[PDB]
RNA sequence: CAAGACGGACCAGAGCGAAAGCAUUUGCCAAGAAUGUUUUCAUUAAUCAAGAACGAAAGUCGGAGGUUCGAAGACGAUCCGUCGUAGUUCCGACCAUAAACGAUGCCGACCGGCGAUGCGGCGGCGUUAUUCCCAUGACCCGCCGGGCAGCUUCCGGGAAACCAAAGUCUUUGGGUUCCGGGGGGAGUAUGGUUGCAAAGCUGAAACUUAAAGGAAUUGACGGAAGGGCACCACCAGG
């Protein structure tokens, strides 16, 4: 038997309650794995059974629920199950420049943009999914798309305006 | 130009008698070629073994460091070296709207093993509480820390290694602290999060024998 | 709204206000008389007393000073005075 | 910028290593201020013309030695030569060169020797201890190099 | 009773997030930000939890 | 050759998957961690500095390490993930995930997953300046 | 094993400080606001020219230490990379400047609502300290005081953004300090003065110009992006 434990934070319990159906139904139907949610230790527990094939699905299944722990939407992690080369890379905003106080919140606002649209635009440029924590940034996609999204984000918080990075990333996506 | 792994051999590393699952695995040593012996390369090796592989029903977030220091013909003999919590559990325990209290004592046990104890505790929101945060004041924090230090001083210094380890297996000391600090500020997750081994006494073989059987 | 007699406030409002901000200021403290459990003597103690008060004959601590009102020893009896 | 740093007199804010070195090895004249409409594309800063000719024969100064000493003194130009020579890298290079000199001439180094103390007392013996590098002319550097070379301290 | 108690606790948490955002926005004195936000305002039984829920065993 | 272990019972090693921001190291060792069995980088696997940190190179490295461990008869692995740590970024990159799913694809038993990366209490000044980001 | 550095997560809608600033435990030392008060003194106060204390970072003069980072510099590419000097760390002297910000003197009065938060105090059922054997801590309800910060508002005000002060202002007077007088010349010349130095404080005129500047609402606009349809468009074909 193979054991995977995925931790859940305190703020992720309610979206896990509201999205549990679309979490166990993809696993229990076509991945052939047993899943439960240990409330006593607060862990999503995944183990194999007698009806599992292609054991790497287990690994992807863990990454599946890991994405929903990190804040990603459900169907993106469904695409993580369906596709074969999808990865997530995370870094804090202060991991590339020392920002304090109101500067850090301004960096958060520059990543998100007004209405979220700037972040949304970068997604539609790079075919990736970007989730902002309080200070951490998580990018889900393939390797080169992760690199383009990470370069766009690192330019956005360097001080470059969202319009300039917007135009540059919308032009450089034709390669 | 020639593989050293054929030249290697396998030894069996085993837990003390305080633990239910005793066979903790295998180790790969080279045979003695007359220059260096296998024992000298084997008498100092540290193993990071989780508690859930030592007891069938115990927790998984607790890890024990076991130092092997003897060989008995393909049977490594180990002893307590340290304790720690898994970093996933430590990251999960530090929630936001509360107070973190840490205490550490340098305590000498009954037979000379100088231990260092680190414990952590968190204030608990009451069942009827409407305030979002539960922040302990500074003097309350100092009182909780003082009681932590005195409880470990009165709890470890009077016992030997077998009793200390048998108390650390279910963390009875943390439960004692959580029960005792209830009249200062209610605490939430009290664990002895880290045990070090600063000073070991002179090497004895018999005490290892009652630690093993 | 905009229509009330400031000259005649009710007891609940004038009680509720700060002791300086009433119509005419008045203290919130009082003098109270205390019987020691081990004796019969009367001691007149300020409610907000800052000194520890000993019995003149028994030398038993009647009250301990706190930030506001004094903390009587358990066993002591007290009555509001005047 | 380069043309005015090239012809800089001591006391000017544009005095640099280029100024003192080019005033040592050669004679320079700033000739005529050139507008940039004469170029295509017109450059960033204005343009200028410099007439230069080397002194033939050159003054009998080792240019590697001169440039090394000036490189030490212009690490911080507004800082005094005493504090310029308190630097540990300066002590390292002068230790290397003084060890070379003692190896060549068979001079026995005492155990309690301090190279920095030696440099400090020679610099006070010269009178450049309280002077700063931004206000020194060619002749002061010539005297300093003469004293340091007479004391067996070389920069190479 | 207890449901209103949980509602009040949720209300305290939501007011905390709202007042944090309010102070953060009130620090911002740039006229472009205020103009853009003015334009924007004028424009407008479960398997799992209990035990091992799987095909092989329940 | 290999441990004298019955078929039902498995033998355990621990695999450090060090996902540096330029390549990935696959270092299999015993439970003690002192002596080694297999470790191949992106360096021996791809002859291009472009793909030194690619998921493909770490994948092929993990397949080579897995077949080496099977030839040694190591039937299981504990995983100790690691990023650069210290002053730098604290999260393992895509290379570590690629190596992990690759050695899961090879039928190797996976034991305890654990993130063991050098988190400081606090440390010295970072490599970048007051100004310099990644790009 | 050692050396120097730094105290993350907890860490905020927090708190403290005159400001600059302040986050490991423990002990010692001397301060401090608010609260409480039927204590004492009895006008002892407010505001600043002169003169003095403190003042981030960088900088200068002596030492100590030099882990990381790193002006300069040497190299390799063509805003980057490798190495790394002065420095960054500590002690003792200087320098006294910042977007040192609320781009917003200080003291005093009056003038809407709300429910949150930090400290102190007061009143009150209840739940907890494995029903705690009385108090005490933690929660809960309400009130009072000094705070930090919000939302709301035909109080009024403003050129407007907006302000519970930027209000109580042509219906123009509570007290007092510093300071501006169209744009440049120009923080320049000159003199004085402080500083080891870098520089700091004070600071013009001749002349020249018709502007300089603040706030907000806006049609069209080659285009640009998201979609949809079509074998008079495409893929595979005949």
């Amino acid at each position: 038997e193979e054991t995977r434990k995925i931790p859940v934070p305190a703020n992720r319990y309610t979206p896990l309650k509201e999205n549990w159906m679309k979490i166990f139904t993809p696993i229990v139907e076509h991945l052939g794995l047993q899943i439960r949610f240990n409330l006593k230790s607060r862990n999503v527990e995944i183990r194999t059974c007698k009806e599992t094939k292609d054991v790497s699905a287990l690994t992807k299944a863990a990454d599946f629920v890991k994405a929903f722990i990190l804040g990603f939407q459900v169907e993106d992690a469904l695409a993580l199950i369906r596709l074969d080369d999808l990865f997530l890379e995370s870094f804090e905003i202060t991991d590339v420049k020392p920002l304090k106080g109101d500067h850090l919140s301004r960096a958060i606002g520059r990543i998100a943009g007004k209405g979220g649209k700037t972040k949304f635009t970068i997604e539609n440029v790079t075919r990736t999914r970007i989730v902002l924590a309080d200070v951490k940034v998580h990018i889900l996609g393939s390797f080169q798309n992760i690199k383009m999204a990470r370069t766009a984000i690192c330019n956005l918080i360097l001080g470059n305006p969202p319009s300039k990075v917007y135009g540059n990333i919308r032009a450089v996506a034709s390669r | 130009v020639v593989d050293p792994f054929s030249k290697k051999d396998w030894y069996d590393v085993k837990a003390p008698a305080m633990f239910n699952i005793r066979n903790i695995g295998k180790t790969l040593v080279t045979r003695t070629q007359g220059t260096k012996i296998a024992s000298d390369g084997l008498k100092g090796r540290v193993f990071e073994v989780s508690l859930a592989d030592l007891q069938n029903d115990e927790v998984a977030f607790r890890k024990f460091k076991l130092i092997t220091e003897d060989v008995q013909g393909k049977n490594c003999l180990t002893n307590f070296h340290g304790m720690d919590l898994t970093r996933d559990k430590m990251c999960s325990m530090v929630k936001k709207w509360q107070t973190m209290i840490e205490a550490h004592v340098d305590v000498k046990t009954t037979d000379g093993y100088l231990l260092r104890l680190f414990c952590v505790g968190f204030t608990k929101k009451r069942n009827n509480q409407i305030r979002k945060t539960s922040y302990a004041q500074h003097q309350q924090v100092r009182q909780i820390r003082k009681k932590m230090m005195e409880i470990m001083t009165r709890e470890v210094q009077t016992n030997d290694l077998k009793e200390v380890v048998n108390k650390l297996i279910p963390d009875s000391i943390g439960k004692d602290i959580e029960k005792a600090c209830q009249s200062i500020y209610p605490l939430h997750d009290v664990f002895v999060r880290k045990v070090k081994m600063l000073k070991k006494p002179k090497f004895e073989l018999g005490k290892l024998m009652e630690l093993h059987g | 709204p905009l229509a009330k007699d400031l000259l005649h406030p009710s007891p609940e409002e004038e009680k509720r206000k700060h002791k300086k901000k009433r119509l005419v200021q008045s203290p919130n403290s009082y003098f109270m008389d205390v019987k020691c459990p081990g004796c019969y003597k009367i001691t007149t103690v300020f409610s907000h007393a800052q000194t520890v008060v000993l019995c003149v004959g028994c030398s038993t601590v009647l009250c301990q000073p706190t930030g506001g009102k004094a903390r009587l020893t358990e066993g002591c009896s007290f009555r509001r005075k005047q | 910028e380069f043309a005015l740093r090239l012809v800089a007199k001591p006391g000017d804010k544009l005095y640099c290593r280029l100024s003192i070195n080019t005033q040592l090895l050669a004679r320079v004249d700033h000739l005529m201020k050139v507008g940039k409409n004469n170029f295509r594309p017109p450059p960033k800063v204005e343009s200028s013309v410099v007439r230069i000719e080397p002194k033939n024969p050159p003054p009998p100064i080792n240019f590697q030695e001169w440039d090394g000493l000036v490189r030490i003194t212009f690490v911080r130009k507004n800082k005094t030569l005493s504090a310029a020579f308190k630097s540990s890298a300066v002590q390292q290079l002068l230790e290397k060169n003084y060890r070379i000199h003692c190896s060549v001439h068979n001079i026995i180094i005492p155990e309690d020797f301090s190279i920095a103390d030696k440099i400090q007392q020679i610099l006070t013996s010269t009178g450049f201890s309280d002077k700063r590098a931004r206000s020194m002319d060619i002749d002061d550097f010539i005297r300093l190099l003469h004293g340091f070379n007479a004391e067996g301290i070389h920069f190479s | 009773a207890k449901m209103r108690r949980a509602e009040l606790q949720r209300a305290r948490a939501l007011q905390s997030y709202y007042e944090a955002k309010a102070r953060r926005e009130k620090k911002i004195k740039s006229k472009k930000y205020h103009k853009v936000v003015k334009k924007g305002k004028a424009k407008k039984t479960l398997p799992g939890w209990g035990e091992w829920g799987g095909v092989g065993l329940k | 050759l290999g441990p004298q272990v019955a078929e039902g019972e498995n033998v355990f090693g621990v695999c450090h998957i060090f996902a540096s921001f330029n390549d990935t190291f696959v270092h299999v060792t015993d439970l003690s961690g002192k002596e080694t069995i297999c470790r191949v980088t992106g360096g021996m696997k791809v002859k291009a500095d472009r793909d030194e940190s690619s998921p493909y190179a770490a994948m092929l490295a993990a397949q080579d390490v897995a077949q080496r461990c099977k030839e040694l008869g190591i039937t299981a692995l504990h995983i100790k993930l690691r990023a650069t740590g210290g002053n730098r970024t604290k999260t393992p990159g895509p290379g570590a995930q690629s190596a992990l799913r690759a050695l899961a694809r090879s039928g190797m038993k996976i034991g305890r997953i654990e993130d063991v990366t050098p988190i400081p209490s606090d440390s010295t000044r970072r490599k970048g300046g007051r100004r310099g980001r990644r790009l």
